[PDB]
Order: structure tokens, then sequence, then C-alpha cells
């Protein structure tokens, strides 16, 4: 997922060893994407200015 | 053009032969390798999740 989101080839993400692939982590309930930022448009001007 | 014109090439060949036949008589012994270690990690910034 991190490779898919970062489409730039300049940034290289650390390769996982064989023992680090089945390791289990905890992710967020819902992902933050452009849809969340779109809904902030009415007050976005103040954020941009500051 | 006489036998004197072959002096530098003669020295080249002589040096090559001296090196070659000094390699033959040199005694060779195995050495213990004492440097094995897993100390070649990579750093960077963690891609922390936001939510």
């Amino acid at each position: 997922r991190i490779t898919e989101m970062v489409n730039d080839r300049r940034i290289m993400i650390q390769k996982l060893t064989l023992a680090e692939k089945p390791q289990v982590m905890r992710h967020v309930t819902t992902e933050i994407n452009n849809d969340l930022f779109f809904k902030m448009s009415p007050v976005a001007q103040l954020y941009i200015y500051h | 053009m006489a036998s004197t014109t072959r002096l530098v090439n003669d020295r080249k060949q002589l040096e090559q032969q001296v090196k070659d036949d000094a390699r033959i008589l040199a005694d060779a012994r195995g050495l213990n390798i004492t440097t094995v270690a897993n100390d070649s990690a990579t750093g960077g910034q963690a891609i922390r999740n936001v939510g």
C-alpha cells in the first residue's frame, strides 16, 4: 500500500526480510485520502493563509 | 640495432620471471577470519500512520 500511494521512483522503501513479511501490525479504521480534504473547502482559505 | 636495443625488454621479462618464481617458493598458510558480524543496518524516517 505504501508503494502504491507513493508513485515517485526516487523514494525507495526498505525491503522486508523473509522473517518480517508475516509479521502483524495494526492499521487505522479508515484511510485519510483526498475525499476528506475535499470536504474541508469552506474553511480551507483560512488554513491556506495561516 | 644490436643486442643493446633489447635491454629494456630483457629487464621486463626478467622481472616477470622473478615475480613468478618467487611466488612458487613462497610459503602459504591459511588465516583465521574473525570479522563476521551483522552490523550493516539502514536508517531512515518511519512512515507513521495518521488517523
